[PDB]
DNA sequence: CGCGGACGAAGCCATACCATGTGGGCTGTCGCCTGGA
DNA sequence: TCCAGGCGACAGCCCACATGGCATTCCACTTATCACTGGCTTCGTCCGCG
RNA sequence: AUGGACCGCCAGUGAUAAGUGGAAUGCCAUGUGGGCUGUCGAGCCCCACGCACGUGGGG
């Protein structure tokens, strides 16, 4: 009930997700530096793709007061009645003197101090519960320091509204641990299979209008960049996912679309100026019934180069899957697709013809 | 730790007079930014990270523009003095100092020449001696010297700022 | 009578169990920092796995009053009769007024100061002894300050009910030193075989619904992570384990499942954001009849890199096991499995084919 | 006639014997802090192992009245007759009103104030001497303040009954200076060879059952641990040991088993959760005929690291033993075993093959 | 002499953490660590201009500034409600009023007072954050200057916290007649 | 029978809440070769 | 023999970013243990030794 | 040769048994490094042959 997915994807000279100063994130694995792509980045691209197709819109935000007030102004409420209304809806949960909120701003609707994660119909329904108490909201707004008047039970029941992205990726809310759902997909960081140093790109910004006595450009900097063959992995705890979704068919659709989004997508970080759109050179899905397992140790010993890295990484992943398969014997299902027909990878299962076919047959075998 | 500073000082004066005097060895040491180093700075070196700390800054010395070529605070003070006086942007040199102070040994020699040359293009005074003992000290303890640079920078920047009013 | 188990397991860029400030726990070994995984974490993951299979459910908790009250509400008692009942079961032990209880919550059974560790049938049976004295409990609730009325002998004998996790890991209870059981498994902390510094990972939480069309994001931070090749070790004192379990057949099942859970499991600390699930690249079980032995000193001199660490760590553990074997001669059994067919590890015994096979042949030899 | 033994043993991240607050005991040597293991802890582990093999059970206790009464109840005496009997055995040995006792807590037999150190057959024989005067003891219990009736000469001769652990470690008894036996083994504290600071582990025992709204740990705290390469040393005065034991074969067996237990054993302080069992990486036995000598001054200048400490400690002990040997020349015997074949330690004597071989050849040469 | 700088820092940091999050987040990530650790390379911007001119003094400033920025929002919302005591007095006011465990606080106080310059910085942050978890009014300037004088002798700052703690405990108990 | 060694006999005992400020001492360097003084 | 010069030719300039964001709750344990020995005074007698 | 000379406070000791820091997270949106260029006589010694212009051999 653990769907493991491995994939070797070689990214050209680009910068997927930079650090806090421009440089690309790097790991120190097996003694050598290795550029890496954070897990949250791919998880975000994946979610936007999955929910993109399955138009669920699992909006993550802070300014819920602003949009609840926006829905209330669309449904007839006045500006102040809407603002005080939304602030009452968020403040009417009353754990510890109501919800915790940031220092109020001059005139805009303040943003809660905790990031919510709800679908859009949830916001609409919150505005509905707010609209059902018009008189009550006005009556509290007439005071100077109002309190909660909303039925914290049902609004608290609206915050528990899950979603495909909520089910897979999970949610956290400290002030309301009753709505906290645990994630079902273990997403790992993507590190290179070979040590790569960063290359300093010197770029200049030229001004298209000339003055005499100078030819200086509009700007001068050095953006860091790096290329390499990234290794990626993810696990899907089927049991817990079917628990979150409840049904088994919706769960099957969510895992199938998840896997297709995991292979398909590529982040949008510094991609407009360095097109790095690519496809994984190796895709290996395995269905394990005891515990998920990653092939990261295969890539601890860094690979020296001057040659290619796709073939060496593929066949070396093969060897590690072979010995690992004969050291932790288990009755599991294995399948893999590959964009190179030179070698034949035996230990990776039965070579399917294409990525979507592989995903379909593996999700099918996983029920 | 001063035993490296004095040698570095002799090297900086001899190299300064040598670059303004003889253009041949100037352009020959500038090409590295390395046999020329083996024949020029080798007699001023007593861990190879120290030796590279000498010839690397020697090349940076020979690569500076003429305006700043014909002319004790560390590099942090130098950057603060450049930012306040000569209009450099604070939010940019701060980001550059963090960028340099976070890297390892092989990183500072890669991101340092451009910034040192750029601040030098405004006739800023870099006590090259201590810069050589700093890049030498980068091997013994990296985060300690980086700390000195960042905290020294902010310290003298706000001290001079409040001192100006 | 000492089942020793060693294992080299290389964990990728992750954070198994953070410290009280986010960073991973680190040792200062051989002069260099070395990230480590505390023993309590692996022991917790292991037990949850063993009791998972062996559905014994060795619940560790404080709120026993609340759950006993839950059992009494399931069995017909009223809310107040259940609460006062459970408090009577707890207050009728200890050589003083009762076991130390302090500051209750608001509308809910208080929490004992000490920590209990019992199986689920034990709690149920506690509710049973409480159920046999309905009238007594009701009579005591009528007063203002009730006292103990329950037969401390049998409830105290129910608190002594052991379990697989209780047998292996042991229990402590100050108010009842008669129920304190001593552990039989020595579990060691897992330190890297090479000095590793922490890696700061700047991260951001983008927020939808833009207010100013700015690229301003709801939240920023920097979480500490670290990777490396951890060394792990554990001992199983057969003698004391057979004493706790009593039988010799139950003990064999507990030790076999212990070793398999020790290799299989990995904690659940910051895994949803970094899948650090892995298997040990080297497993060495040894059966010693005189004293347990650890290979920690072999990894004191940190290993410098730029190369791999799996092969170097494996062959170095081999060398240390060989010279150590020829310096402390002993009649022991040795076997090992390995996920690398490059080198030949002689001193580690006879290379079995797989982890479960090695475990079967070694538990058998025990 | 002095068997000196030196040993370098590196203990991993652990806490052998904590202080009165959890922290590990530390010395301030050569200016720097150094975690240490007290001498009495190792001495206790050693004795329990030696007596373990040589099943002598040199029980050190206070409740001699309780066990003498138990022995008398096994042999037919009534509970009160046994209690009063034992109290007669203890009350008939001091100057008057017997040895000093403590306030009786329960109706249970009281505990004497001093610590006795006897083997189990000694207690048995004491119960025998008490049984030889059944009627007399019963007659004394009839009074209100009884006195001594036992033949203090033979019971005093029974308290002087030695043992292997009594012979080596010695005994003290203030109220009976006639039974005081002097120890024959000088055991030294074990301090690290490099300055080590303590490090805090943050642990949270979490409760297994969830609470209605929130979920927090059951208890959070932090224990102090430390790792390092300890130096250990001990002396065995053969002359006085053969004097205490009397024979030379029993003495030879006692010293051989002492050395083997000294290398083998490791304390039991928080080992159930750290698995810090290890062996000395270097063992140096020397037999000197003039005076015992320790190598502590060699390790005064603390060692800086980032590298290993085993090799540096080994070669530095070598250096100090070499120059020290050429400054205090003497015709002594030197032998050593080592778990690291990189360097060759010349000054330590002739490299035997293994620890038990080294001990056998050195005890033989003595 | 140092107390004055201490009051400066406590002033602008006490208003800084509540008035803008950038510095509170750059300082929060520096609790209990060395002034040169890369993770704290973002805190110099705010703290570096106030240290005067030994490392014990800077350790004191950075460590306690971080402590002031890592306290929970409850403790800051009460910290911003609007001779003098050490933190020992704070511990006694915490046990006597807010019901902490006496026998525990006593052994944690003697545990911390019995350590070296580095043990007070590793054990201190969780202790003070626990005290601010119970919202006891702790004085920061005295805490830092104390840590500053903690480096010349481990006797002149410990003994006064222990004796001051017990003194104020028995005065709070004798005053409860 | 003659006697060693060890103890014991007391005199003695003891109604007109607050504090601490300190430090300072060690180290060696080059560019080499021809010409002229 | 020692001080001093020298040692083909090796580029100049100009420009260097603006903004926005930095989270919350909770948990902090128990009990048992804490030694004796003495540094006074003379003599007579008493139990044990030879 | 000093209110001193001679002069041991001292023989015995596990601090012990128990413990997840845990759940959540795009660092992002924008950039010419540029204008200019042929790589074409002092040297230290020996010997040989020499048209006293030099040529070759061994150091």
């Amino acid at each position: 009930t653990f769907v493991d997915i491995h994939a070797i994807q070689t990214l050209p000279y680009s910068n997927i997700n930079r650090d806090d100063l421009g440089s690309p994130k790097t790991v120190v694995y097996g003694g050598k530096e290795r550029t890496r792509v954070s897990s949250q980045s791919w998880k975000r691209a994946v979610r936007h793709e999955v929910e993109a197709r399955l138009g669920d819109k699992a909006v993550r935000t802070r300014r819920i007061i602003s949009e609840i007030a926006k829905r209330l102004r669309e449904r007839g409420w006045d500006a102040d009645l809407a603002d005080a209304g939304a602030r009452q809806v968020v403040l009417s949960v009353g754990k510890k003197s109501g919800i915790k909120l940031e220092k109020e701003k001059d005139s805009e609707a303040p943003a809660t101090s905790v990031l919510f994660y709800l679908p859009v119909p949830a916001i609409d329904e919150l505005a509905a519960i707010a609209d059902e108490h018009r008189d009550a909201v006005a009556k509290e707004a007439a005071k100077k320091t109002p309190k909660g008047i909303l039925p914290a039970d049902r609004i608290t029941e609206v915050l528990k509204s899950r979603n495909v992205s909520v089910n897979l990726f999970g949610r956290m809310l400290a002030e309301l641990p009753s709505t906290e759902v645990d994630g079902a997909v273990q997403f790992a960081h993507a590190f290179t299979v070979h040590g790569t140093t960063v290359e300093v790109d010197f770029f200049t910004a030229v001004d298209d209008i000339p003055k005499e006595n100078d030819h200086g450009s509009g700007h001068m900097n050095a953006g860091q960049f790096s290329a390499g063959t990234f290794y990626r992995y993810a696990n899907v705890n089927l049991d817990r996912l079917v628990e979150n979704t409840g049904d088994a068919q919706t769960a099957r659709t969510a895992v199938a679309e998840f896997l297709r989004a995991f292979l398909s997508t590529v982040p949008s970080g510094k991609q407009n100026a360095t097109a790095a759109m690519t496809l994984p050179d190796l895709v290996h899905i395995a269905v394990r019934f005891d515990r998920p397992i990653s092939f990261a140790p295969a890539f601890e010993t860094a690979l020296y180069g001057s040659d290619g890295y796709t073939l060496r990484a593929c066949q070396e992943l093969n060897n590690y899957a072979e010995r690992l398969r004969e050291v932790w014997p288990d009755d599991a299902i294995r399948g893999y697709a590959t964009v190179e027909n030179k070698t034949d990878l035996a230990a990776l299962g039965e070579r399917y013809d294409s990525y979507p076919a592989l995903i379909d047959a593996m999700v099918a075998a996983a029920f | 730790s001063d035993y490296i500073l004095q040698h570095a000082d002799a090297l900086v004066k001899r190299v300064s007079k040598l670059i303004v005097n003889e253009p041949a060895a100037r352009a020959a040491l500038r090409r590295g930014v390395m046999l020329a180093a083996h024949r020029v700075v080798a007699p001023y070196v007593p861990v190879h990270a120290v030796e590279r700390a000498f010839y690397a800054v020697a090349a940076i010395m020979a690569a500076q523009p003429r305006s700043a070529r014909d002319q004790r605070p560390n590099l942090g003070v130098s950057l603060a003095q450049a930012v306040f006086d000569k209009g450099l942007n604070a939010d940019s040199t701060e980001q550059r100092l963090h960028l340099i102070a976070r890297q390892n040994l092989d990183g500072v020699h890669r991101h340092l020449p451009r910034l040192v040359l750029y601040l030098r293009s405004d006739q800023v005074h870099i006590d090259w001696g201590i810069l050589i003992r700093d890049l030498a000290r980068w091997g013994h303890t990296p985060r300690h010297v980086a700390r000195e640079w960042v905290q020294d920078y902010h310290r003298t920047l706000e001290t001079l700022t409040r001192q100006a009013e």
